[PDB]
């Protein structure tokens, strides 16, 4: 769990060294114009042709039983060739992953159970026989392996949005705060164009902004400074021409 | 012992201030006027969906878990030396919890210290949604042993701890050294109707399926119903039991062979065979477990032994793996 | 709500044997 | 060829605690287990468990389980037995084996292809 | 347990000889059947395998059938060095017990 720290996206994409980095529901480049309350890396290594899987709405093995993403993802998926390091000589057979289970996994689950996986009615008194399988299988890399097979670590970022205090920021620099100017702003990652005036709208300390009947922010807390704006929109009207003719 | 829960119980569902309007919302909330536990030694309760809490400085910390002996992690909030402190390690814990509980602290996966918090009852909400563990309370003054107050005061959070932990039961702590007392109720999905006042702190609320008068005020969105004649909802009766009727056919498919054939096709030639008028048990299949891909398309795959079809065609030929 | 909270139900076009009871030919009252 | 090559025969009284060694040679642990194998003298095979490294899984027939313990380093790939509170019966030879427990080598049924030469154990 | 008896318990055979031992399970444990040949003072070595497959580094003459419970392994041509003892094996279920041996003098 990473938190309360200026995300750097920007430098971490630009490396030419990863190779896949698919992004759901936040386009890879404006990362760094948001902020995000609490993001969670997840980190493993699969084989190549199952780092398709690890995508929203997938099937196969890791995506039933290993690693599951939700249909609403928002996040980034990253994966990069790994064969150097964690492929040795002779084969590396430590890495293991799961191809049975009771049940399909609820995204973000996990499962580190060792339990022999009864696939039939004859019990399975702790060792593998018929219909007793034993639930992990370990992956043959070996550096004659063509690419799809090779390994690929993969680090999965995943970003909450919630009406919760947001922590992680793009490291874009604070500015001065202009009171009673329409200005386009843009509060801990809640952007906009109006006018912000003063307010005496009490907020709870556990309060961050209020809302309005519409899909509008109707009041905000900005940072630094714990202060209360009201945000009401730029003075705007239809015109009409009056003319004799 | 039970006690009559009135209207107490609501907690700020969404943490966005809102003003002089009504807004409904579906979340967990103790449906009103229902039946609270009362204790007066302490038991094991059940968590399920989230619990409300209501006391009235003997009572201090609460443990919460899936099976309390040190097998899996459970969640311990401790008020010591005027500093909260929560913590989530696999403590092995005694028989009736009183400083012995906090021994063996390993595998500890997060930890949090905080400010400290409690003829004034002590209410507490408790839930645990999507691996947040959402802490909500208040302290109101009382005049009245007997029971638990009339009356309406919406509870202000206090803290959301991402623990992630499978809670199914939980209790109370006692100070170590004829006892204290306190009442708990379990929440319910239900839709609730808030008022939210100028200021911003909710002054009533409608239980929106406690009763046809609470329906009408919720479908309506408001506090009072002018007379008429005004529809809610809909009245549709449930189903009872699943029938299923198939015919007496017992074939089995050849299925069975296909897969285990020993000469193959070339893919060239594929073979293809029509398949119909038999039973088809795909669990054999499934649970005959050896297949590298299993890819279904236009169906879900773990559905393939709910339905029938007009007729299967099964086309065969090996193939290398790229 | 201004003069009493006694409330009547109508389940219309419902003849009632499903769960005073009086039938109309508007439902069950 | 991977082989297996156990330690020597030992003598030790009732009572006390045997530890048998079986080493790889010419291979790896390469998703293998090591089963263990019982022979009392002029008698057959008896099969006690098998350890599984990779996961330090161990499993042992009901019998003897309590005072047995198997053991393996999956680095060095080398396994060892320690069997406690030994008893006059417990006299016999111990073999080491490379078994299967992965889905894929269902064909071979767990069959044990590579057995080591053995360390017979003498309690008087 | 699963009660495995092997047979003949003991026969006595000439180099050329063709022979033939049986192995039945007392239930159906399909094709979870080991065969291992072993001489006095070294280890078994795995012969058949899978009730019906020939294991890889054994000679041509060894060979196995069987269906169900029963199942046979059949040496077409003994040779000096194949005067040792037979065991059958079943994985089906923990333990895996080993039958008491069959033992082949000359
Ligand atoms: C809101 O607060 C102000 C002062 O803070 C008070 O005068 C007013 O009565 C409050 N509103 C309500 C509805 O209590």
């Amino acid at each position: 769990r990473i938190s309360n720290c200026v995300a750097d996206y920007s430098v971490l994409y630009n490396s030419a060294s990863f190779s896949t980095f698919k992004c759901y529901g936040v386009s890879p480049t404006k990362l760094n114009d948001l902020c995000f309350t609490n993001v969670y890396a997840d980190s493993f290594v699969i084989r190549g042709d199952e780092v398709r899987q690890i995508a929203p709405g997938q099937t196969g093995k890791i995506a039933d039983y290993n690693y599951k993403l939700p249909d609403d993802f928002t996040g980034c998926v990253i994966a990069w060739n790994s064969n150097n390091l964690d492929s040795k000589v002779g084969g590396n057979y430590n890495y293991l992953y799961r191809l049975f289970r009771k049940s399909n996994l609820k995204p973000f689950e996990r499962d580190i159970s060792t339990e022999i996986y009864q696939a039939g009615s004859t019990p399975c008194n702790g060792v593998e026989g018929f219909n007793c399988y034993f639930p992990l299988q370990s992956y043959g890399f070996q550096p004659t392996n063509g690419v799809g097979y090779q390994p690929y670590r993969v680090v999965v970022l995943s970003f909450e949005l919630l009406h919760a205090p947001a922590t992680v920021c793009g490291p874009k620099k604070s500015t001065n705060l202009v009171k009673n100017k329409c200005v386009n702003f843009n509060f801990n990652g809640l952007t906009g164009t109006g006018v912000l005036t003063e307010s005496n709208k009490k907020f709870l300390p556990f309060q961050q902004f209020g809302r309005d009947i519409a899909d509008t922010t109707d009041a905000v807390r900005d940072p630094q400074t714990l202060e209360i704006l009201d945000i009401t929109p730029c003075s705007f009207g239809g015109v009409s021409v009056i003319t004799p003719g | 012992a039970y006690t009559n829960s009135f209207t107490r119980g609501v907690y700020y569902p969404d943490k966005v201030f809102r003003s002089s309007v009504l807004h409904s919302t579906q979340d967990l909330f103790l449906p009103f006027f229902s039946n609270v536990t009362w204790f007066h030694d302490n038991p094991v309760l059940p968590f399920n969906d989230g619990v409300y809490f209501a006391s009235t400085n003997i009572i201090r910390g609460w443990i919460f878990g899936t099976t309390l002996d040190s097998k899996t992690q459970s969640l311990l909030i401790v008020n010591n030396a005027t500093n909260v402190v929560i913590k989530v390690c696999e403590f092995q814990f005694c028989n009736d919890p009183f400083f012995r509980v906090y021994s063996s602290a390993n595998n500890c996966t997060f930890e949090y210290v905080s400010q400290p918090f409690l003829k004034n009852l002590r209410e507490f909400v408790f839930k645990n949604i999507d691996g947040y563990f959402k802490i909500y309370s208040k302290h109101t003054p009382i005049n009245l042993v007997r029971d638990l107050p009339q009356g309406f005061s919406a509870l202000e959070p206090l803290v959301d701890l991402p623990i992630g932990i499978n809670i199914t039961r939980f209790q109370t702590l006692l100070a170590l050294h004829g006892a204290a007392a306190y009442y708990v109720g379990y929440l319910q999905p239900r839709t609730f109707l808030l008022k939210y006042n100028e200021n911003g702190t909710i002054t009533d609320a409608v239980d929106c399926a406690l009763d046809p008068l609470s329906e009408t005020k919720c479908t309506l969105k408001s506090f009072t119903v002018e007379k008429g004649i005004y529809q809610t909802s809909n009245f549709r009766v449930q189903p009872t039991e699943s029938i299923v009727r198939f015919p007496n056919i017992t074939n089995l498919c050849p299925f069975g062979e296909v897969f285990n054939a020993t000469r193959f096709a070339s893919v060239y030639a594929w073979n293809r065979k029509r398949i119909s008028n038999c039973v088809a048990d795909y669990s054999v299949l499934y649970n005959s477990a050896s297949f590298s891909t299993f890819k279904c398309y236009g169906v879900s795959p773990t559905k393939l032994n709910d339905l029938c079809f007009t007729n299967v065609y099964a086309d065969s030929f090996v193939i290398r793996g790229d | 709500t201004n003069t009493s909270n006694q409330v009547a139900v109508l389940y219309q076009d419902v003849n009632c044997t499903e769960v005073n009871v009086f039938q109309t030919r508007a439902g069950c009252l | 060829q991977v082989q297996l090559v156990q330690s020597g025969a030992e003598v030790k009284k009732p009572g006390s605690s045997v530890k048998v060694s079986c080493k790889a040679s010419g291979g790896t642990f390469s998703n293998y287990a090591i089963s263990w194998v019982r022979q009392a003298p002029g008698q057959g095979l008896e099969w006690m468990g098998r350890i599984i490294p990779i996961l330090g899984i161990a499993n042992y027939a009901q019998k003897f389980q309590g005072r047995v313990t198997i053991t393996a380093d999956k680095s060095t790939s080398t396994a060892y037995m320690e069997l406690s509170s030994l008893r006059s019966e417990d006299t016999a030879v111990y073999y080491c084996a490379r078994g299967y427990y992965e889905a894929r080598h269902y064909y071979y049924y767990y069959a044990m292809d590579v057995w080591g030469q053995g360390t017979a154990v003498t309690v008087s | 347990d699963i009660q495995m008896t092997q047979s003949p318990s003991s026969l006595s055979a000439s180099v050329g000889d063709r022979v033939t031992i049986t192995c039945r399970a007392s239930q159906s444990i399909s094709s979870y059947l080991s065969w291992y040949q072993q001489k006095p003072g070294k280890a078994p070595k795995l012969l058949i395998y899978a009730a019906s497959s020939l294991q890889s580094g054994v000679p041509s003459r060894f060979s196995g059938s069987g269906s169900g419970t029963d199942f046979t392994l059949t040496i077409t041509s003994l040779q000096p060095e194949d005067f040792a003892t037979y065991y059958c094996q079943q994985s089906y279920s923990t333990p895996r017990t080993f039958g008491q041996g069959t033992k082949v003098e000359i």
